[PDB]
């Protein structure tokens, strides 16, 4: 967390700063998405959060 | 003349607390770059085929 990184969220790849998010996703929902259709948050697969 | 500058300057009191509508020549041209920031940030999503 905190650090500029290469992720990969079950092959979402990108390079960002991951942060917790008070974001509450739905069951059905695994990413999120800007305006700019941009992947915005994700749903982490092992810690579900 | 006095008495008549200061009544007018009274009135653009008036005018400019009670509406945007006479500033609507500002508000269009910040309003027109903002539409076209939100464009170009929009068409990120264009999968172009
Ligand atoms: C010119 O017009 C002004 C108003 O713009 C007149 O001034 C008013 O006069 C009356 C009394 O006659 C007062 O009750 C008002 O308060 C005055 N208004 C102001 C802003 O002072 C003025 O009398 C007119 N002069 C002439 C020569 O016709």
């Amino acid at each position: 967390k905190n650090k500029c990184v290469n992720f990969n969220f079950n092959g979402l790849t990108g390079t960002g700063v991951l942060t917790e998010s008070n974001k509450k996703f739905l069951p059905f929902q695994q990413f999120g998405r800007d305006i700019a259709d941009t992947t915005d948050a994700v749903r982490d697969p092992q810690t579900l959060e | 003349i006095a008495n008549q500058f200061n009544s007018a300057i009274g009135k653009i009191q008036d005018s400019l607390s009670s509406t945007a509508s006479a500033l609507g020549k500002l508000q269009d041209v910040v309003n027109q770059n903002a539409q076209a920031l939100n464009t170009l940030v929009k068409q990120l999503s264009s999968n172009f085929g």
